[PDB]
């Protein structure tokens, strides 16, 4: 079965940095793009970035363009989201997702289609506590 | 801690009586002089069977736990023996994490599924070991850190089990009011038995090179002599594959690059030959593409070649790039271009509308509307023919219920995304019994002399060791052969030198030995063995190489001829 | 960026009903807009892709429709299961990929 | 669940019945279940045709001096060839010459 | 006392030697109907 863990969430100071990580198993991971998809306490959900399969091109939200880059390991079969200069706005539970690939030619830029499986997440606390 | 066996852990192979027969034997044996792990309790490997010594006249070891998980949801060994007798039990257990009035058993807190039931100072050995779902346990227990001597176990059970083990544990019984595991491998001796049939000594056949003689002679006493016990093989290391250059490119540029695409009616087909070129040399410039290559990654494809392939190109609506897919329908699926529901290639498509649109319209690509029938995978439907939707015959000429079939896109820059135009190239990739003609790379590797490695030089395959060469091939030969027929030297592809393949040092090793009546050392000599590739006393003779054996500048009477003028003597 | 823009914002439906919910695209993104469920503490699920293709193992109850700017997500006859939050999403132009604010489906 | 009304005044096919169902299965471990033999009975000091647990075998069956050990049902001579063998039923080791 | 055949009972046997056909002894009252096998071929195959 396709499974997407998520780890390194945690409570970190505005200003301050953080690194996501999901494990991917299940599915030949070079064989597909994946993303990073946000949910703050009760909002709705926000695509934070997305990588396509070789790792050769990235996207960004315009929330996190210069502040948080997307990498990924294919021989480990793992995806990370370096985060710097967080804020309190950046507060949410971070999914990980593989990016389905669209009912064939889909014309879509990168390999990013809509997530088709989802990690449950890991939450991103950004307080001055 | 750790202890050193002396001989231990031999059991009965089998049934079958026996007399004074010095008979050699093949199994799953705890090696003689061991290195055995020491144990004062954690979750230990199985991986072939196990050793289990102990020492102590109560008993302190309340049973064993088997299995692949030693949990629930599956199911499990228990081996328990109260003051009455052994109690084999194999169920699906639930197992306390820290096993252990005088009331007792709070091992386990489950026994369901039950497939098998039975019920019924001082060394006692046990031997365990799994084979084709028999669990078997040799034991005994003999009256007196672990003494030294020989003492082979009997069979105790049988037990048609079919229980897989990886893992075990073991039970002790604690104070409310010294244990030893070993591991079998698969070795060979040479056992002794009496005339009782019992075996009273052991030859462990990989150990000393008297053992070697031993076993080899099938006996325990050696006279005096030299002896060929075995022989001397060096082993390569590492597996280069070499290669030549990338030959010719195909021919992608007039593809993707075109000036023009056809209309996807007609849709475009070039054919794809001898060639070669990694298959990742595309999705670079990655990030604009539609990507979509099914069943396969192009990391896979990237290193699996083809007879031929196929490049098929033409131009349709972002709208309908989805059709371009297997097993979809539509104007482009089902009259234009159909891919059959077994497809084994890719899908590129980009948005063109920068080349394909103008302000006035870009009335040059068409594709079909209207057709009889839907389109067999990969056919073209080229004709003009004007359709026949009412029961009047059209006889060529456009008006009721008489339509031209192919109408035209219209391609504006203004149009919205999904009504711009895409060009698509389509690459089919097949396999026949022709040679296949495209490829992408080999495997890049460098190249490494002096040593005896696994090589391959574009098939041709061997063993042995690369060195500068002194012949001069003719400019079209790429290998030489020796007198018998036996390639002897190859030229790199890369760099186009000459290197010679000699064989990896082998030859036979004989033990010299005194007699086991006057002593038990030994000196071993390498037949024809340089003294550098063997792996003290360390001799060079013109017939190998000698070790542990001291040369003198005295000259004696010969007593075991080595060769070539040498002897050796027990003397000094 | 694109906006998706859902409605309504709540569906009040009771079970064995139909219910439709519509999401609207600023601008066309053809066919490429996904459907997903989200039960409370849950993961998103994909229900539609391709405005109208069924994930593997979705009922067959669910059914998306649309193209352009405007897309429907409709439930034939809803179970007990079905009541959760509901997001579009486009995937159009890469990057960003955007969500609609969601439509939450309640019991009448 | 309804219930049967059984009165010994029932015709037969209203009369109860007690019913055993016997399934046998087959997996990889071998049959726990089972006890066959057939056979006659046992000759000596004649050239016989011979079987003893699965031991085919010709040859003259004789009193013995050999001691098996108490797991061993026969045994084998240099040579590698079956020379005693222990009689399954009254436990006994003959030399088969 | 057999169970009730909703609640039927199943006894499962292991681990005991004895020829086959020891049933259909006192055999006159049987409706011994047993598949594809006679009691004289399964008499001499064992089973786990
Ligand atoms: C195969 O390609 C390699 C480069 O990958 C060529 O190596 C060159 O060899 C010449 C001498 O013949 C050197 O002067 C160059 O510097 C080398 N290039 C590199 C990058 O090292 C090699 O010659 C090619 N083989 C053939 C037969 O053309
Ligand atoms: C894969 C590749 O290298 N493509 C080249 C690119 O590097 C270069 O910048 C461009 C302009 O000449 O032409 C193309
Ligand atoms: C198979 C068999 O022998 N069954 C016995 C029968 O012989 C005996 O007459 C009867 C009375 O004790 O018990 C039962
Ligand atoms: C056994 O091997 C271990 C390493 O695996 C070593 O630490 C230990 O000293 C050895 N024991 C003996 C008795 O040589
Ligand atoms: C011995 O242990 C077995 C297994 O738990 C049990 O069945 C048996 O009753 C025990 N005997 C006594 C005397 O407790
Ligand atoms: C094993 O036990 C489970 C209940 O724990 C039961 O569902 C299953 O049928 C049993 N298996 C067999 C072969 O009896
Ligand atoms: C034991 O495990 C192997 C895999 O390691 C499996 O193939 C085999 O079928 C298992 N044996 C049994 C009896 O279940
Ligand atoms: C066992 O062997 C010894 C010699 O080691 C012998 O004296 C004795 O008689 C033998 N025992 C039997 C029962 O044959
Ligand atoms: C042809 O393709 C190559 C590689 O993608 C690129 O460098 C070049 O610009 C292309 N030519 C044109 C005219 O676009
Ligand atoms: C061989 O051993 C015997 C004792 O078993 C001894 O008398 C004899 O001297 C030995 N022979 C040699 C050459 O040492
Ligand atoms: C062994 O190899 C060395 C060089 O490594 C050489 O000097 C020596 O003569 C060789 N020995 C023999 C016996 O050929
Ligand atoms: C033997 O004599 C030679 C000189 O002839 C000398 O170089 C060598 O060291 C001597 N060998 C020993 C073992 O003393």
């Amino acid at each position: 079965e396709v499974q997407l863990v998520e780890s390194g969430g945690g409570v970190v100071r505005p200003g301050g940095s953080l690194r996501l990580s999901c494990a991917a198993s299940g599915f030949t991971f070079d064989d597909y793009g994946m993303s990073w998809v946000r949910q703050a306490p009760g909002k709705g959900l926000e695509w934070v970035s997305g990588i396509n399969w070789n790792g050769g091109s990235t996207g960004y939200a315009d929330s996190v363009k210069g502040r948080f880059t997307i990498s990924r390991d294919n021989a480990k079969n793992s995806l990370y989201l370096q985060m710097n200069s967080l804020r309190a706005e950046d507060t949410a539970l971070y999914h990980c997702a593989r990016v389905g690939y669209c009912g064939g030619d889909c014309y879509s830029l990168s390999l990013a289609g809509f997530p088709d499986y989802w990690g449950q997440g890991t939450l991103v606390t950004v307080s001055s506590e | 801690a750790y202890t050193n066996s002396f001989t231990r852990g031999v059991y009965y192979p089998d049934k079958v009586f026996r007399s004074s027969v010095l008979h050699s034997t093949q199994d799953l044996f705890l090696p003689f002089f061991s290195n055995v792990t020491w144990f004062h309790n954690p979750v230990l490997p199985f991986n072939d069977g196990v050793y289990f010594a102990s020492i102590e006249k109560s008993n302190i070891i309340r049973g064993w736990i088997f299995g692949t998980t030693l949990d629930s949801k599956t199911q499990s060994l228990l081996i328990v023996n109260n003051a009455t007798n052994v109690v084999i039990k194999v169920c699906e257990f639930q197992f306390c994490n820290d096993p252990f009035m005088e009331s007792e058993f709070r091992v386990y807190s489950s026994a369901n599924n039950c497939t098998f039931e039975y019920v019924s100072k001082n060394l006692r050995e046990f031997v365990f070991k799994n084979i084709d779902g028999y669990f078997k346990i040799y034991s005994k227990h003999t009256p007196i850190d672990l003494p030294q001597g020989f003492s082979a176990l009997e069979p105790l059970v049988d037990l048609p089990i079919g229980i897989n083990i990886t893992r075990f544990q073991t039970l002790l019984a604690l104070h409310r009011s010294a244990y030893y595991v070993g591991y079998l491998q698969p070795r060979t001796f040479l056992l002794k038995y009496n005339e009782n049939g019992t075996i009273t000594d052991a030859v462990d056949c990989a150990l000393d090179p008297l053992s070697e003689t031993k076993c080899t002679l099938k006996s325990f006493t050696v006279e005096k002599g030299i002896y060929q016990t075995s022989n001397f093989r060096v082993q390569p290391t590492e597996s280069i594959v070499r290669f030549p250059n990338i030959t010719n490119l195909c021919p992608f540029d007039e593809v993707f690059n075109a000036t023009r695409f056809a209309s996807v009616y007609a849709w475009n087909r070039k054919r794809i030959s001898n060639c070669v070129a990694d298959y990742s040399v595309l999705y670079n410039l990655a990030p604009f593409f539609t990507f979509k290559c099914y069943g396969v990654s192009p990391t896979k494809l990237n290193d699996l070649c083809f007879t031929n392939v196929y490049a098929d190109s033409f131009v349709i609506r972002g709208d309908e790039v989805r059709q371009i897919a297997p097993g979809q329908t539509g104007n482009i699926a089902d009259y234009n271009y159909k891919l059959p529901d077994d497809f084994t290639g890719c899908v590129i498509a980009w948005n063109s509308n920068k080349l394909d649109s103008k302000v006035s319209g870009n009335y040059n690509y068409l594709y079909r509307l209207f057709r009889k029938s839907n389109l067999k995978p990969f056919e073209r439907d080229i004709s003009t023919e004007i359709y026949q939707a009412g029961n009047k015959p059209c006889n060529g000429v456009a008006g009721f219920n008489c339509y031209f079939p192919l109408r035209s896109y219209s391609f504006r820059p203004t149009y919205g995304v999904g009504h711009q135009p895409y060009r698509v190239v389509v690459l089919s990739f097949e396999l026949l019994h022709a040679p296949a003609t495209v490829c992408g790379p080999k495997k890049s590797t460098n190249l490494v002399k002096n040593k005896c490695v696994n090589f391959n030089f574009n098939g041709l395959k061997g063993t042995g060791v690369l060195t500068e060469s002194n012949k001069k091939f003719l400019p079209f030969q790429q290998f030489g052969r020796d007198i018998a027929d036996t390639t002897d030297a190859v030229r790199d592809p890369q760099t186009l030198e000459i290197l010679d393949i000699t064989p990896c040092s082998f030859g036979g090793v004989s033990v010299i030995t005194p007699g086991t009546n006057t002593s038990n050392q030994v000196a071993v000599l390498y037949q024809g063995v340089n003294c550098t590739e063997v792996p003290s006393n360390v001799f060079q003779t013109r017939a190998g190489c000698l070790i542990g054996a001291e040369y003198v500048n005295n000259s004696y009477e010969c007593d075991i001829p080595i060769g070539a003028g040498i002897c050796a003597s027990y003397q000094t | 960026e694109i906006v998706m823009t859902q409605s309504p914002a709540t569906l009040s439906v009771s079970p064995g009903e139909r219910a439709t919910l519509s999401c609207r695209a600023s601008q066309s993104v053809s066919y490429n807009l996904a459907w997903y469920q989200q039960k409370p503490g849950q993961a998103p699920r994909l229900l539609i892709y391709d405005a109208s293709t069924r994930a593997t193992g979705i009922p067959a109850r669910f059914s998306g429709s649309g193209s352009g700017t405007e897309f429907t997500l409709t439930i034939s006859s809803l179970q007990s299961e079905d009541f959760a939050v509901y997001y579009c999403q486009q995937y159009n132009n890469w990057p960003p990929y955007t969500f609609g604010q969601g439509t939450k489906l309640e019991i009448k």
